[PDB]
RNA sequence: CGCAAGGCUGAAAAAUUGACGGAAGGGCACCACCAGGGGUGGAGCCUGCG
């Protein structure tokens, strides 16, 4: 309630940094111009409920008009058998309503980068009507396999071990009727907590893009969709790379309660390019529009084009994973951390992130040349509550 | 009549158990319902789904039989006991909750 | 004043009928051990299985 | 869509999802046609002519 | 001096000096975090208070009073910060104690333990226990005297026994926080013994609670008492001979 | 072991007694008295069972 | 209902605890015995 | 198509675990026995 | 080990801190990391009342164990430069 | 450690022996006849079940 924010840009990032630094915040003027549906979005209020379930001692207050919330932060407890679930290994359930349009990866990136500072493990299980696990059009949120093989290697670089990260889907869903809809359930078992994340050095040039691996998923359509998408991607990328390999996954359909109905039919593709240097990976994805019915050949060509744009653009991290690696950089110890961005990669969201870090109390960023090198000063808070043995 | 014999008589009236008709008989039928009939038959021939009085009403009054579903009632009350008692047993010691005034 | 006053009936060790008020157990929430396996109540899932 | 497998499919024509497979005739279903005018409010009705001497609406 | 839970204590931890009142606790057998009432002599017990957070593995000290008239060793306790949390789970034993009323071979009615059939029907199916070691179960409320109940035990309990029920009541510390602004001036909360010596109240004691010596006579039993029909009917080889 | 505990570890725990408001009913039966009762009653039941078999 | 829920919780919790510490005891005994046998062989060679 | 990757590459990517970056009767005696 | 008699190490994790019975061997054992090799071994603290004394990330000296988990070879002799038996007997205060 | 572990896909038969009956003739039944008896159901108390 002390610190002051405005606007709805990077709402989850503001909440997550408030929770990490323990600085109590007040976000005013959420949707002031939109008199049709002013105030909070349903994905935002579901994110509030998720954060309140995972935390402990957090007092969140949404005002009457809902255009302003306050947040006094508690501690990141996790799923303890006394407070959040019944067993130490029991998955905390989370249900989000059918009126959701943003992706479960938009729900999941804040949860993942808030996970390794917890007390116990994280066993969060997202079910419910509105859980879309594919790419969304929206503001182009990632897919689940994009999220996994495109940002969890970064925690593996930090030292949060990928052998003990555990993320699994059980049903897959695309958007469905309109932007709303879904059905797929996911669950996430962070069994790896750290005290202080290791400061890192992405400095050496990631020149030779070695290999390209990916996934083509279909939920409700024939396998010919993914196979034509594979022909598209390989016909566009065989001019440059010989080892492109894209798996294909097919799920029947997800069923949603109202007397169930089958929803969330769609098809999408996710590409990952792995550099020979180190954990440097460029990811892109594309989903069919939820009512369009467009050519899978066109979708394969479109996603291959987006991947090649991120290839020619990026320094060492892509634009979707830049804020996560930067906030974990700032979470790191009281040292400088050396990240190599590309000149085209800096975004208004990233500049807003730097603004919010300066506002909260993390030290600044020093920028120089080598694409450009940013050097973050970590604060070294680490996890507040962890039973030392 | 017995349960078995009444059930067989009801199914022969419903045409689900009858003798194997010819193609001519199938033509006659296709020349010339059973879902609601079958649901009534299962409801009436599994009578321990619901608690019933044998004597009937004590004093007959005319104006214009099940008396409760114990299995359905137990499942509903157990679901309510889930969503209240198991919830508080999980959040036995939990400080601070979202205050939603909208 | 709270420290010098007499402890409550809960924070005493040995509570009985003359000590505590009438339905104070209804007011309270504690835990205790149980014995024996309770009888499995019939549910529609058990009957359907 | 009527096959010689004695059955027809209803497809959604966006993403090509089989809205319903349905078996309805003892022989090969030969021809299937809709009714075009929805001005009576019945544009999603269709007839199927089948080699076992049947029209099914 | 030993130090009691609930009693104030001035902690020196990080930069802050701050007087707070902790809650001492043992970790009973790595299950339940039982609340103590005094710290054990020469043992590490789990303390817990309400104060400002510090990252773990940070050692710290504990005084009782910053006076110079203290004739010996002002520092009281040491230790290291184990972790932090909100909404602790401290647990104290509550012993609901009754008394047998009528005693059959196994089942026994118990009187001075409950006040109403409501409370008993809350505690139905409960694991009651005697002092002798006989386990047992609270089974069903009784009706005619309001509050009595029926328990099924293992073997025959005696009218001299006492039935106890061992429940776990949750205790939460108090959220006191002095800062010890010693250069400016500050109010130091006195302890228990000082409060009692100040406003002249004697320390509470129960004559039921103080330890005494028991006088056990040598327990002799009655001899065997065979029923008449059995002793008449058994064969000649084992007929009892009683002059 | 046995040299890895202090004398305060070895200190015996005192046995509580019957409350003074209930001393008239006899001695408070603790574990040892209970074992005496169980041995005596089980022995008498054993001999009575053997006589019933006979 | 509280009887049933607490019995299920206690059973699953005791099962998980027993399984985990069986694993940990076996692993530590395995590693320590392997090193002890390696040292016994490297000592017997002198 | 040749998008079919491998059993190993499926185990790396489509698994639940995220892919880490930090990897790259002779003789008569024996007959009688 | 090595060629020496007493090796130094860091307490990595007091594994078996959540055992039930107090003097269980899994309760007493402590996983450490020998400095001279960077190796991971496991050592015994002589009593649970002194497992309370050993703290995480402390320069812990250990030696041989000559006589429930047969095969643990090392036992803790010093913690942070102070004799562990004296710590348990409450002779010296542990310098941290 | 490896196999199991790659989705023309999207919830609601056998028969030379088989299916269902009908007519006659038997046997059994205080869930049938026959002769009687006794409950409950009227008023109040309450466990229990819905």
């Amino acid at each position: 309630e002390f610190l002051r924010f405005t606007g709805h840009r990077a709402f989850t990032q503001r909440l997550v940094l408030a929770t990490l630094y323990g600085r109590p915040i007040h976000i005013s003027k959420i949707r002031s111009s939109s008199a049709t549906n002013p105030g909070l979005a349903p994905h935002e209020i579901s994110f509030l409920r998720l954060l309140e379930s995972v935390t402990n001692g957090s007092i969140i207050d949404v005002s009457y008009s809902g255009t302003t919330i306050t947040y006094q932060p508690g501690l990141i407890t996790g799923t303890v058998p006394g407070m959040n679930a019944s067993l130490s290994s029991d998955a905390i359930e989370h249900v989000i309503p059918a009126t959701n349009t943003r992706g479960i990866t938009y729900f999941l990136i804040p949860l993942a980068l808030l996970a390794p500072f917890s007390k116990a493990h994280l066993n969060v299980r997202f079910t419910g009507p509105g859980v879309i696990t594919s790419a969304t059009h929206g503001a182009r949120d990632l897919s689940i396999d994009t999220f996994r093989t495109a940002v969890l290697p970064l925690y593996g670089l930090f030292g949060i071990p990928p052998a003990r990260i555990e993320l699994r889907v059980l049903q897959r869903s695309c958007a469905g009727p309109g932007g709303k809809g879904g059905g797929g359930i996911v669950e996430m078992r962070f069994a790896s907590q750290v005290r202080l994340p290791k400061t890192l050095h992405l400095n050496r040039r990631p020149g030779k893009v070695r290999r390209i691996r990916g996934v083509a998923y279909c939920t409700g359509v024939a396998a010919s969709h993914n196979n034509r998408m594979i022909t598209a991607a390989r016909g566009v990328l065989n001019q440059l790379v010989s080892d492109v390999h894209i798996a294909a996954q097919y799920d029947p359909a997800p069923l949603v309660a109202e007397q169930k109905k089958k929803t969330g039919i769609g098809f999408g593709l996710s590409l990952v390019a792995e550099t020979s240097a180190e954990g440097v990976i460029y990811a892109a994805d594309e989903v069919a529009p939820p009512e369009g019915g467009v050519v899978p050949e066109d979708i394969g060509e479109k996603c291959a084009y987006q991947l090649l744009d991120v290839i020619a653009q990026g320094g060492c991290v892509m634009a979707a994973s830049a804020p996560t690696v930067l906030t974990l950089m700032a979470m790191g110890s009281e040292d400088v951390g050396r990240l190599r961005l590309g000149r085209r990669v800096v975004s208004p969201e990233l500049l807003e992130l730097a603004r919010d870090l300066k506002a909260f109390g993390a030290a600044s960023w020093g920028i120089r040349d080598a694409d450009l090198i940013v050097s973050v000063k970590g604060t070294g808070v680490g996890n507040v509550g962890r039973k030392v043995a | 009549g017995s349960q078995l014999k009444r059930l067989k008589a009801s199914l022969r009236e419903q045409g689900l158990i009858g003798p194997q008709k010819s193609k001519k008989q199938k033509r006659q039928n296709a020349n010339d319902q059973k879902a609601e009939a079958l649901k009534s038959i299962r409801e009436q021939f599994n009578p321990f789904q619901f608690k019933t009085n044998a004597r009937g009403p004590k004093f007959e009054v005319t104006t214009n039989v099940i008396k409760g579903r114990p299995e359905l009632s137990r499942a509903r009350s157990e679901e309510k006991r889930r969503q209240t008692i198991l919830v508080e047993m999980q959040r036995r010691n939990k400080v601070g909750g979202i205050i939603d005034r909208r | 004043a709270e420290l010098v006053a007499k402890r409550a009936w809960t924070l005493a060790g040995e509570a009985t009928a003359a000590d505590r008020p009438v339905n104070s157990l209804l007011g309270e929430d504690m835990e205790f051990d149980h014995v024996g396996k309770p009888v499995p109540v019939v549910t529609e899932e058990v009957s359907e299985s | 869509t009527s096959s010689a497998d004695k059955n027809i499919r209803i497809w959604g024509l966006d993403f090509g999802d089989c809205h319903k497979a349905l078996f309805g005739h003892q022989d090969s279903i030969l021809q299937v046609a809709f009714i075009p005018h929805n001005s009576d409010g019945n544009g999603h009705y269709f007839f199927s002519a089948s080699k076992d001497r049947t029209i099914k609406y | 001096k030993i130090l009691k839970t609930g009693d104030p204590l001035i902690f020196s931890l990080g930069w802050r000096r701050f007087q707070t009142l902790p809650i001492y606790s043992i970790w009973d057998n790595r299950t339940r975090n039982r609340m103590l009432k005094y710290t054990p002599e020469h043992m590490h017990c789990f303390g817990t208070f309400w104060g400002p957070l510090i990252a773990p593995n940070t050692s710290f000290c504990c005084f009782q009073s910053f006076s110079a008239s203290n004739p010996g060793f002002r520092i009281a306790a040491t230790g290291t910060v184990l972790s932090v949390d909100e909404s602790t789970e401290i647990v104290k034993k509550l012993k609901l104690v009754g008394t047998p009323w009528k005693i059959f071979k196994n089942t026994a009615f118990i009187k001075d333990m409950f006040n109403s059939s409501l409370e008993i029907a809350k505690f139905e199916g409960a694991a009651i226990r005697t002092v002798s070691g006989i386990r047992g179960q609270i089974k069903r409320a009784l009706s005619k005297p309001e509050g009595y109940f029926r328990a099924t035990f293992e073997d025959k309990i005696l009218l001299s026994d006492i039935v106890i029920l061992k429940a776990w009541y949750p205790v939460k510390p108090k959220q006191f926080y002095n800062p010890a602004t010693n250069l400016i001036g500050w109010q130091s909360m006195r302890l228990t013994g000082e409060i009692r010596r100040a406003e002249n109240i004697p320390t509470p004691q129960n004559p039921n609670s103080t330890y005494r010596k028991i006088e056990r006579p040598e327990r002799h039993f009655n001899p065997l008492r065979v029923p008449k029909n059995l002793a008449a009917e058994l064969p000649f080889k084992s007929q009892i001979v009683q002059t | 072991m046995s040299s890895l505990r202090h004398a305060i570890q070895r200190r015996a725990h005192k046995e509580r007694a019957q409350p003074l408001e209930r001393q008239r009913l006899g001695i408070l039966e603790k574990k040892k008295d209970y074992r005496l009762r169980a041995r005596d009653y089980k022995k008498k039941q054993a001999v009575l069972k053997s006589l019933r078999q006979k | 209902f509280i009887r049933r829920e607490q019995l299920r919780i206690k059973k699953e919790k005791d099962e998980a605890y027993e399984k985990k510490f069986k694993r940990i005891i076996a692993e530590i005994q395995n590693e320590e015995g392997r090193a002890a046998n390696e040292y016994a062989r490297e000592k017997a060679a002198r | 198509a040749d998008g079919k990757m491998s059993k190993q590459e499926l185990k790396v990517y489509l698994s639940s675990r995220p892919p880490d970056p930090t990897r790259k009767p002779e003789d008569s005696a024996e007959l009688l026995a | 080990f090595g060629g020496s008699s007493h090796a130094k190490g860091i307490v990595l994790e007091k594994v078996g801190v959540e055992a039930k019975q107090p003097n269980s061997a899994i309760r007493k054992c402590v996983r450490v990391q020998l400095i001279k090799n960077g190796k991971k071994v496991t050592a015994f603290v002589p009593n649970d009342g002194c497992l309370n004394f050993v703290d995480e990330n402390d320069e812990v000296l250990l030696a041989g164990f000559g006589r429930d988990i047969p095969g643990v070879r090392f036992k803790v002799v010093k913690v942070s430069g102070v004799g562990l038996l004296a710590l348990w007997k409450e002779k010296k205060e542990k310098p941290r």
